[PDB]
């Protein structure tokens, strides 16, 4: 009836571009509930440090999260952080590597491992849709051809995404080679701060029907998996030309996301979630009937702890949120 | 011995056009461009018998540009220098400092650097702008800090207008000033900031003007930046540099925020029945709500002060003024600096424009002061910054331009450590 | 340099933009054929904002008409200024809309966008840079509601950084002309919140009581409503059009009057308005204009601004005047109505000032107020929507054109979340 939205928080290694300019690891790690930063505590569900690995990482964030969806409810997974956080090596990760993996293969091998195990008379249809966000307009990017997608309400008034290409799925290496090509679709843009920098919100959307012959009981599940952009400063980009267009879009679609955390922490009466598209999405995630779990990702660097502040007190905003599940 | 005049945004650009006339009468330049060392400061000259300003001014609107440009004042002025734009900055930091400024700063940076070259005597740069808007928020700090990185050494006058506590033009004026001012606060040597109300009232009370004009207002700030530099521009009994408002001024790197006032003020019926002698322009110049900002200097303490005096005035009767000014306990100057005072005094009279409000006198006064009164001011203007930011009203245009909430906490915490710095001084 | 693209859809929204290209061609002294002959220089100055010039020292507007009859192109053709307009932009259907939203924006409103697309293409590459894109519709009827939405959702896919401003003409509950109006008026705000950047809520009712109360005229047309609205059009457009000692363009007062992206339905307002026999005893003065700005019955909205509370407002004045009165004027507007202003923004006002006011006006100003009183007229066309919704009625047209009732019960959120949206910040 009533469930607290579960925030994670990830400390990652120091890189290249930061250990070469003498940055200095902040993190201080106070068992597992809290994290100092400048003797300034931050509470959540658990803390994650550098040495953390991949698989580590899937089990305490996502595990009971799949048998919660499963079970009926909604899932929503998704990160926030700033640049050079880390957002795509957690959720996206090495497809190829078992141990470089990020979250999203481990939960579709997961489903796969579970229904499998569960019994042959329990029916499944898992279907699938990869979009992202571009120049305020829904690219889908398993189809070249479209440009622009509209969001739809359904019987009981949760908005929905129309007109994406919905690919009916039965075995893992089709849902994999579907995702692969879905990368290899979507667009990226050489940074100072990073290299394979994501420029978009990237949604990756799996309806899982399932009925039961015997007791003749129907139950469907949205599972959502959206990785988010992180806030790139200009200063220490150095954007210039179509990445500042990019740029315009990602801090409008954070912003409205943080305006949505900020009206449901203090407890809004209309609670705007029509501000972006992106927010419109995540009307169920936020205020349905949906066990959300989201991660916030901070660098160790004494160079980004303003935004690592910025974050962390935005992670303490969106813990008080309950949902009504 | 040079500067060079530039002006940023509406109010600079339109400051600019009402005290370029005032200088070329003081320096006898008809408007056409024509009639040894005087002049030589602000105007250059071109072969034979033909001057040029060392100014430029830049807007990103053309509205201001082609109305100087089919002026009055068309022949004085370099038809290239009037730089002009292409779109609005719309009272919007960000669009005035990242889309529409990357596209002129090329030019600009070459302009100013190329006419910098030919001069030899630069003492420095004077800058026009508002921190009240968009353009001479986003554009002064872009140009600001890329002067900076690329001088550095060099002093800079920054000239800006703030709004009042019960009256603003804007509505985004305090997220634009707030914005700014945590790049001002590092690459600006010295920054003059002057409010509106206050500068209504001072021709209000005393000028006697009922219905005044921006025209009427930007007069006497011409005087004022005029008769700073008077001491440069004309011989006097005791010389004050442009290097004097940095060094003798600024205590400490950061705390570099004067206040500005100027006398007398008056009419010409009342000229002629009022008497000018030293001591009453001097009981003026400190009085509370005859400065050019609403700020209250008794809740405050002076931290210096530099009084440059223009006309026929000896040193013994200034010396005097000050004298008894000292022992006044009205006011009440800090522990830290007991020599709080720098006397400097120009043999060239101030001049009256023909037509203009103000009145033939035989002496005046500026006074720049530095004092922790603008720390209320600030403080004033954070908390109503906070009101705002907690509901995030007016977010979505400055985060759909760029920018994100980051640097928006980065300026909050900076006006906190402003305020922590000007308390911290104040005791 | 900053060029404004005019579009006109609609029987009410090509009757009001010829209107505006009368008044506005008068004010710049420019003939009904095109040809020039104004006194100053200042009007010439920025002719090319609107007018694009041609040979033989010709004007020639840029405008675009749209209509899906013919007879509203012959009657603006047979108009005082009908013969300026360019002959190549009346671009029309044969058969009309017939007050139905989904004729207009389906069936031949496909057939006519890409007939109106390559035009107004055409017109912005003619200018030097667009400044923004301006249209008049009407939420009522079908032609307006259904083809101004389409060409708004194109020309935002097609430029999604350029201004889309729109002064769009709504129902009232007392006066109302057409029986499928809440349907229209519900199914075209659904567009216009998400894609218009600015937006103008405009009022028969409003108009029709200013005429009453100030005017006082005795039979009051169209024409004297066009006149009205042709004001605060103008007004509105006089920053960029001459030069001010304050200037504030159109991207510069939607960034104080837009705090947020689907807060921008706005309340303009103009004045002075007063009638002939009365001009004598009245003072001028800019009291006297102010107090008429911000008086309830001055809007042109229906709405009660007293029983809400204001956002943000902006007055933009024509005429030389003084800064400081204009100051103090709004000083103590804002203080003595603090109860009617929000209290969570320091500075609820805007100012701008040109120094060139309309021929037969010494001084003169407009009123643009987004206010949480708007949530009134909002409310009382969702109601009257849903009492005609909820047992299905008028909609078997609707079905013909492959319309869904999913799409109506959108529109319905949509409206719910918006009024929701103006009660949040009361
Ligand atoms: N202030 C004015 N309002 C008008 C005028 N003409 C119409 N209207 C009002 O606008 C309402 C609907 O606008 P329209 O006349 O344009 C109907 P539209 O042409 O869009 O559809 P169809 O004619 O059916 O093709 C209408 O019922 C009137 O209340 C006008 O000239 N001035
Ligand atoms: N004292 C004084 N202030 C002025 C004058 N003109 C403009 N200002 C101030 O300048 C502020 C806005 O500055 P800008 O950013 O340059 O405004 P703008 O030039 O119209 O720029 P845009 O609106 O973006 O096109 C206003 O709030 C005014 O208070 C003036 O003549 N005298
Ligand atoms: N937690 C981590 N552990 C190890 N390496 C990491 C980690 N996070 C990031 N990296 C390194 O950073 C590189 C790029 O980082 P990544 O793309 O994940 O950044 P990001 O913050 O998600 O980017 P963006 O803001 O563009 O979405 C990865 O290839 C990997 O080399």
């Amino acid at each position: 009836a009533e469930c607290n939205i579960k925030v994670m928080c990830r400390f990652r290694p120091l890189n290249e571009s930061e250990v070469n300019r003498g940055d200095k690891y902040i993190a201080k790690f106070q068992g597992e509930d809290t994290v100092v930063i400048a003797s300034k505590p931050y509470a959540f569900d658990r803390v994650f440090q550098s040495s953390t690995s991949q698989e580590q990482v899937y089990n305490d964030c996502a595990k009971k999260i799949v048998k919660d969806v499963l079970e009926g409810y909604n899932g929503t997974i998704f990160a926030y952080g700033q640049t050079s956080s880390g957002k795509t090596h957690t959720m996206e990760g090495k497809l190829h590597d078992p141990e470089g993996m990020g979250i999203i293969p481990r939960i579709v091998q997961d489903i796969f491992n579970y229904i499998y195990s569960m019994d042959e008379n329990l029916e499944f249809h898992i279907k699938v849709s990869y979009f992202e966000i571009y120049l305020d307009k829904i690219r889908d990017l398993l189809d070249v051809s479209k440009t622009n997608l509209s969001v739809h309400e359904d019987k009981n008034r949760v908005p929905y995404v129309k007109g994406c290409t919905e690919r009916f799925v039965c075995s893992p290496d089709e849902v994999m080679d579907t995702i692969d090509e879905g990368k290899s679709n979507r667009h990226v843009a050489v940074t100072n701060m990073n290299e394979h920098s994501s420029r978009s919100h990237s949604i990756f959307l799996i309806n899982v029907k399932q009925e039961n012959t015997q007791t003749e009981q129907k139950l469907s599940g949205k599972l959502y998996l959206v990785d988010l952009a992180g806030s790139a400063k200009v200063s220490k980009t150095g954007a210039e030309g179509a990445v500042l267009d990019e740029a315009k879009n990602i801090n409008k679609s954070l912003s409205a996301l943080g305006n949505v955390i900020s009206a449901l922490a203090e407890g809004s009466t209309y609670v705007p979630y029509r501000d972006s598209k992106m927010t419109r999405i995540l009307q169920d995630s936020l205020g349905g009937n949906c066990r959300t779990t989201i991660v916030i990702c901070c660098s160790p660097s004494s160079y980004n702890e303003s935004e690592t502040k910025s974050t962390l007190l935005f992670g303490q905003r969106a813990k008080t949120i309950k949902n009504t599940v | 011995r040079e500067c060079i005049s530039i002006h940023v945004g509406q109010a600079g650009v339109q400051i600019g056009n009402a005290c370029w006339e005032l200088y070329c009468l003081e320096h006898g330049i008809q408007p056409d461009g024509q009639m040894d060392d005087s002049f030589n400061t602000f105007f250059s000259e071109t072969g034979a018998g033909k001057h040029v300003p060392r100014a430029v001014f830049v807007d990103l609107e053309p509205t201001v540009i082609d109305e100087v440009r089919t002026g009055t004042y068309r022949q004085l002025f370099h038809p290239e220098q009037l730089i002009t734009g292409k779109e609005d900055a719309a009272n919007n930091y960000a669009r005035g400092h990242y889309t529409i400024g990357k596209e002129i700063i090329d030019l600009v940076l070459d302009r100013i650097r190329k006419l910098a070259d030919q001069c030899t005597g630069l003492q420095g740069f004077l800058v026009f702008h508002s921190f009240g808007g968009g353009t001479g928020s986003g554009f002064t700090s872009l140009l600001m800090e890329r002067l900076s990185v690329d001088y550095g050494k060099k002093s800079k006058l920054e000239f800006s207008i703030y709004p009042a506590p019960q009256v603003s033009t804007a509505v985004v004026e305090p997220y634009n000033s707030i914005l700014t001012t945590h790049t001002t606060l590092e690459h600006s040597d010295c920054a003059f900031m002057v409010d509106n109300e206050a500068i209504y009232d001072i021709c209000r009370r005393n000028l006697d003007i009922e219905r005044p004009t921006y025209t009427n207002l930007n007069r006497l700030i011409s005087q004022i930046v005029s008769s700073i530099t008077a001491s440069l521009r004309f011989d006097g009994a005791l010389n004050v540099d442009l290097t004097e408002f940095q060094t003798n001024l600024v205590p400490y790197p950061r705390i570099h925020f004067p206040l500005a006032t100027y006398a007398p003020v008056i009419s010409a019926e009342k000229a002629y029945h009022e008497q000018l002698t030293v001591a009453e322009i001097t009981n003026a110049c400190f009085e509370p709500a005859n400065q050019m900002v609403k700020c209250d200097p008794r809740h405050g303490k002076y931290m210096a002060c530099c009084l440059l005096y223009r006309g026929d005035v000896v040193p013994k009767d200034v010396n005097a003024a000050i004298a008894t000014i000292k022992t006044k306990r009205t006011i009440q100057f800090v522990d830290w600096c007991p020599t709080g005072f720098k006397v400097g005094i120009n043999y060239q009279p101030p001049t009256v424009v023909p037509g203009g409000d103000l009145a033939k006198v035989q002496r005046a006064v500026c006074m720049l002061s530095n004092t922790t009164a603008i720390a209320e001011a600030w403080a004033r203007l954070d908390h109503k910054f906070d009101l705002m930011y907690a509901k995030r009203a007016f977010v979505h245009w400055y985060v759909g331009e760029g920018m994100e909430e980051g640097e928006f906490s980065e300026a909050r915490e900076d006006m906190a450590a402003l305020e922590k710095d000007y308390e911290e001084v104040g005791a | 340099m900053r060029e404004i693209v005019h579009i006109q859809a609609g029987q009410c929204g090509n009757q009001i933009g010829a209107k505006f290209w009368e008044v506005i061609s008068d004010e710049h002294g420019i003939d009904p054929t095109g040809s020039y002959h104004g006194d100053s220089d200042l009007q010439l100055e920025r002719i090319n904002v609107y007018y694009n010039e041609a040979a033989g020292n010709k004007y020639v507007p840029r405008a675009i008409l749209v209509d899906l009859e013919p007879g509203t192109m012959d009657s603006v053709r047979s108009g005082p200024f009908g013969q300026i307009f360019r002959p190549d932009n009346f671009v029309f259907g044969q058969s009309g809309a017939g007050n139905n939203w989904a004729k207009g924006h389906y069936t031949e409103g496909a057939e006519l966008v890409d007939s109106v697309l390559d035009v107004v293409r055409k017109e912005s590459e003619s200018c030097d840079c667009l400044q923004g894109f301006q249209l008049t519709h009407s939420l009522g009827g079908g032609t307006g509601s259904g083809m101004g939405t389409l060409l708004i959702s194109k020309i935002r896919e097609e430029y999604p950084d350029r201004i889309m401003n729109t002064f769009s003409v709504m129902p009232s509950p007392k006066v109302s002309d057409t029986v499928v109006e809440p349907y229209n008026a519900t199914l075209s705000v659904h567009q216009l919140v998400e894609n218009t950047d600015e937006t103008y809520s405009i009022d028969n009712e409003a108009l029709y009581d200013i005429c009453f109360r100030t005017l006082k005229l005795t039979t009051p047309t169209y024409g004297d409503l066009n006149h009205l609205v042709s004001a605060t059009m103008s007004g509105v457009t006089t920053c960029l059009r001459f030069p001010g000692q304050l200037n504030a363009d159109l991207r510069k007062l939607a960034v104080n009057m837009v705090p947020f992206p689907r807060l921008h339905f706005f309340m303009p307002g103009f004045a002075p308005l007063t009638s002939r026999g009365s001009q004598q005893y009245r003072a001028l003065t800019v009291p006297e204009l102010t107090q008429q700005m911000f008086d309830s019955k001055n809007m042109m909205a229906a709405c009660d601004p007293r029983h809400g509370r204001y956002l943000t407002v902006a007055a933009i004045f024509r005429g030389r005047m003084s800064m400081k009165e204009v100051d103090e004027q709004m000083l103590n507007v804002q203080n003595k109505n603090s109860s009617y202003f929000v209290e969570w923004i320091p500075n609820n006002v805007k100012t701008a000032v040109c120094d060139i006011p309309p021929r037969g006006l010494k001084m003169s100003a407009t009123f643009i107020g987004n206010s949480t009183a708007i949530q009134e007229l909002f409310k009382r066309i969702s109601e009257q929507f849903t009492a005609m919704f909820r047992r299905k009625a008028f909609l078997h047209w609707y079905t013909g054109e492959g319309m869904d009732e999913m799409e109506f019960t959108e529109a319905e959120s949509n409206m719910n979340d918006l009024v929701s949206e103006y009660q949040q910040y009361q």
